[PDB]
């Protein structure tokens, strides 16, 4: 759930 | 607000599956390690976050879920 935020907050830059 | 996150899950399962499957394998996942900051360990967690029914394979409708847990909170 935080390895998920970490995977699409990444993904969002 | 479902319209703005349909956007990016299908811009995000593209850049996912950019070799135009129509799914996400255990090893599309794999190669983000040199594109995104995580490594390899971290990315089979997300894929394993993501396989809700676990057939090693990753799918458009199981990758959009995602997201869209995460895009509301
Ligand atoms: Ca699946």
């Amino acid at each position: 759930e935080g390895v998920l935020a970490n995977f699409f907050n990444s993904l969002l830059s | 607000g479902q319209l703005v996150m349909l956007r990016k899950a299908q811009e995000f399962f593209q850049t996912c599956d950019a070799e135009g499957k129509g799914f996400i394998a255990r090893k599309d996942m794999q190669r983000l390690h040199k594109e995104l900051p995580l490594s390899l360990e971290e990315l089979e967690d997300v894929f394993d976050a993501l396989d809700a029914d676990g057939n090693g394979y990753l799918t458009p409708q199981e990758f959009t879920t995602g997201f869209s847990h995460f895009f509301f909170s």
